[PDB]
């Protein structure tokens, strides 16, 4: 469980990393969104 | 008059009628069928360890080898692209409706 919790951490934090500069394509998803 | 004489012939039209997939189904009633709501809560303490490597860590190493990046945003921008072909094909065929139904209205008018 102490093993999980250092990955949640360091995987979750580099999930958060790459979510935040993917950012969903917010602006491509908008893009692509709004043309649905 | 498109106010008068529609009412008055509705009205004589009136009168002449006054003269004469289980599963799916179900749950259209409008209830969804639950799903697992395990994985995400635990417990440390909590009872069963299958959970914490049966339900975390396999799952959360399979999407930080998914959760990606390398092609970024090229691959994104590529099916936008493939969007934008597939609606003016659309706005397109909105025209010839448009010309074809003009052009029969023009017809009758003479």
């Amino acid at each position: 469980t102490e093993v999980l919790l250092e990955s949640i951490q360091s995987k979750v934090e580099s999930i958060e990393q790459l979510q935040r500069k993917l950012q969903h394509v917010q602006p491509l998803e908008q893009q692509n969104n709004e043309m649905c | 008059i498109p106010d008068g004489y529609k009412n008055e012939i509705d009205q004589l039209v009136k009168k002449e009628f006054a003269n004469i997939t289980l599963f799916l189904e179900e749950y259209r009633r409008k209830y969804p069928r639950i799903d697992t709501s395990r994985y995400i809560p635990n417990e440390s303490s909590e009872v069963s360890l299958l959970g914490i490597v049966d339900s975390y860590l396999k799952h959360q190493e399979i999407v930080l080898d998914t959760l990606l990046p390398q092609t970024v945003s090229n691959q994104w921008r590529i099916n936008n692209d493939y969007i934008r072909q597939t609606c003016t094909i659309v706005e397109e065929m909105n025209i010839q409706q448009r010309k074809q139904i003009n052009d029969l209205e023009i017809y009758r008018k003479r």
